[PDB]
């Protein structure tokens, strides 16, 4: 009977102390759940992106032999909205003009014949060209995804072909 | 009596405990779910178009008909079915008559 | 002891006061069935190629009632003198829609 | 007895587990730490909605306009360089008597950073409208756009 | 008797952890009465 | 001892799998909604519509700006919404099968608060 | 001026080495390029989603009393 109601109150203890740990904002805590959602997206998407990257990097260093301005943004057109890209230097991989800390920053068109759009991209590539992002590995890094198998986008394949 | 009560009660607890573990409880969580199910729906519809290469007998003109080797990328989030055929990329609308009326017979004769 | 059965039913009372206070909106998404997405392709999965005379067609397309030519590369309608000739080496007398050559 | 002896096991497992996790969370917590701080991004990606990461504390006007006459363009004005052009009308500048007169750029860059710029400078000359009308920049106005 | 006495003083004890560590997150009036 | 064991169950339950739920539900959406309110918009462009988001003892609530016919305000009258203070606005928790893509908007409303979360 | 024109390629489990090599350079046949596998060893960590469902499990010795 003693025994019943002490185990009782120890239970009741170690509920406590748990809810405790889960709901105090404890570092161990959240860095256990950050681990389990991390390890989860780095087993999905860290090595095909690593090989993919390689790809690229491949193809846009064979693409660059014999061109001088390919290093340089230019406002590529993407159908629905402008783009201001170059190719990495260093890297070789398509870049872009980044939009804060999210992802490129893509001017938007209200028509097929947008020159507003055009100009605001130009503009960007006069002013804004500081902060860039890079497909695969830093897009990876940064946004969680790595743009090559997400469509439609601008390193994504199709986007390209199309 | 009291045990259908005590079971009741407990599968009462085990039911919300299950949905408490493995259902969505907040925003971010139905976002990254609902993210990861219509993901999983596109990957599935596009991979119903065969990416391998495939031979089909393709119309070159009214009259004439030759066998042919294709390549199929379907991308069923914008709805367009890119054929690679002699080299060449040709890229077809699934929202267009004609569009439509060109690729399903390259689709149908297959084999 | 009756009691013990009383702070059971009390705890079932809280926990509902709980899920009614803030998981409601939660519960109702759970209950209701999901989103459907479109698909592109599923207006297309009954149309079946079949040639009347000489003239290849396509059957199985809901939208447009009208019979709808086959069109070639260069968008030519497509007349052949072996269309039955073709159909039969390439699946055979009976018809074959989109469907079963997507599950092919 | 085969009930108590069951519930020994399973609760022998949960402690034996409780054990075993927190023995490799003390050995592991920093590796777990630096594993976390060079992966921070693979916790949630920034593509929850199926669309790629739009940072709306910087603002672009191109996202809501739907209309291309509404937006501002930098045309060749003929023989007189460069103005920035809307269906509102060209941006212009004070005049001599508190008015409106079209300012001109030299080069399409200096057109383009004013139009763009982040400082409000937006000063419409409808040349269609009662109070200013000229039919001939009204008329070059409505085809160039 | 014992454990109503128990469950009842280890209840309040965590209904109180828990409004301690929530109501920062859960006190919507401080939202509400800032624009 | 069974009613015991049902005991120890339910308040488990509560304290360790509700209680933290909600603790995690608040902690997210309350961030969210800051960083909302931060953007000093009353109403965002989602999926071409105007939301806007409230937060209450339940968690954060999206709405969408509609006129008078409850058809969607398109995004570029958006200059006009923030400004104006009786905007008709429908909840996204009641579903309405007469817009088109309303569950589809409202999910992506929902989406767009967690960009830095 | 040595050009190779390969059609519909498809390998599974093998390796291609498509040379086309055409100058005094010899291709390093069979040399094994070993990179530094910077791995990530995962750590045997239960989803802590875990730890109320143990506890219920040693609740459960209350019900041998």
């Amino acid at each position: 009977k003693t025994s019943t109601l002490i185990f009782f109150v120890i239970i009741l203890a170690i509920s406590a102390l748990l809810l405790w740990f889960q709901t105090s904002d404890n570092p161990v805590f959240n860095e256990l759940t950050r681990y389990m959602r991390i390890k989860n997206t780095v087993n999905d998407w860290k090595s095909l992106t690593d090989s993919k990257t390689k790809l690229e990097s491949d193809r846009g260093r064979l693409l660059a032999a014999g061109k001088d301005d390919i290093f340089e943004f230019k406002c590529v057109d993407f159908g629905a909205y402008f783009i201001a890209m170059r190719l990495d230097k260093k890297t070789y991989l398509p870049q872009a003009i980044r939009r804060g800390t999210g992802d490129a920053w893509m001017v938007k068109k209200a028509a097929k014949v947008d020159p507003s759009a055009q100009q605001f991209c130009q503009y960007l590539i006069k002013h804004k060209s500081n902060n860039v992002i890079t497909c695969g590995n830093e897009m990876l890094n940064e946004l969680g995804y790595s743009g090559y198998f997400m469509s439609p986008h601008w390193c994504s394949d199709f986007s390209n072909m199309e | 009596m009291a045990s259908l009560l005590y079971l009741i009660l407990f599968l009462l607890f085990v039911c919300i405990s299950y949905y408490f573990t493995y259902y969505p409880t907040n925003k971010l969580q139905a976002a990254v779910m609902e993210t990861d199910r219509e993901n999983a729906i596109i990957r599935q519809r596009n991979d119903e178009i065969p990416t391998r290469t495939l031979d089909t007998a393709i119309f070159t003109d009214a009259s004439t008909v030759a066998s042919a080797q294709i390549h199929l990328y379907y991308n069923s989030n914008i709805g367009k079915i890119i054929m690679s055929l002699n080299g060449k990329k040709h890229t077809f609308n699934l929202y267009d008559d004609n569009d439509i009326r060109t690729l399903l017979p390259i689709l149908l004769l297959s084999k | 002891v009756y009691k013990h059965r009383l702070i059971v039913l009390f705890e079932v009372f809280v926990v509902f006061i709980l899920i009614y206070v803030f998981f409601r909106s939660e519960l109702n998404m759970f209950f209701m069935p999901k989103r459907k997405i479109p698909d592109p392709i599923d207006r297309l999965r009954r149309a079946n190629l079949a040639c009347e005379d000489d003239k290849l067609m396509i059957y199985g397309l809901p939208w447009m009632t009208t019979q709808t030519s086959a069109l070639s590369i260069n968008s030519k309608p497509i007349v052949y003198k072996d269309c039955a000739k073709l159909l039969r080496s390439i699946n055979g007398s009976q018809p074959v829609s989109l469907n079963d050559v997507l599950r092919r | 007895n085969s009930l108590s002896i069951f519930f020994i096991v399973v609760a022998t497992a949960a402690v034996c587990l409780l054990f075993i996790q927190g023995y490799s969370i003390y050995e592991n917590y920093g590796n777990i730490k630096e594993f976390n701080a060079t992966h921070a991004a693979f916790e949630y990606s920034k593509s929850i909605g199926g669309t790629p990461a739009l940072d709306r504390r910087v603002q672009d006007v191109n996202d809501t306009i739907s209309d291309v006459k509404q937006k501002w363009r930098c045309v060749v004005y003929p023989g007189n360089g460069f103005v920035s052009a809307s269906i509102f009308g060209f941006q212009a500048e004070v005049g001599p008597n508190n008015t409106r007169s079209i300012r001109k750029f030299n080069t399409m860059q200096q057109c383009i950073d004013f139009t763009f710029s982040d400082v409000i400078n937006i000063n419409i000359y409808n040349p269609c409208v009662v109070p200013n009308i000229n039919n001939a920049e009204c008329q070059f106005l409505k085809s160039v756009l | 008797m014992l454990v109503v006495i128990m469950f009842f003083i280890a209840f309040a004890f965590c209904s109180w952890l828990s409004y301690s560590y929530l109501r920062p997150y859960i006190s919507t009036k401080e939202l509400n009465k800032s624009r | 001892m069974i009613t015991l064991f049902l005991i120890l169950c339910y308040f488990i339950l509560i304290f360790n799998i509700i209680v933290p739920a909600i603790s995690e539900k608040m902690r997210r959406e309350r961030a969210a909604y800051v960083n909302y309110k931060r953007l000093n918009k009353n109403f965002i462009c989602v999926d071409d519509r105007l939301f806007s988001y409230n937060f209450t003892t339940s968690g954060i609530k999206a709405k969408v700006a509609v006129d008078n016919k409850n058809v969607p305000i398109p995004c570029s009258k958006i200059n006009e919404v923030n400004n104006n203070k009786d905007v008709d606005t429908l909840y996204c928790d009641k579903d309405r099968d007469d817009i088109p893509g309303f569950a589809r908007s409202c999910y992506r409303a929902y989406s767009d608060l967690f960009f830095t979360t | 001026d040595c050009t190779i024109s390969l059609g519909n390629v498809s390998i599974t489990d093998s390796k291609l080495d498509v040379n086309n090599v055409c100058d005094s350079k010899r291709v390093a046949t069979e040399n094994i390029a070993v990179r530094y596998l910077n791995q990530e060893i995962r750590y045997p960590i239960i989803d802590i989603k875990w730890l109320p469902i143990g506890l219920l499990a040693l609740a459960i010795l209350i019900l041998a009393f």
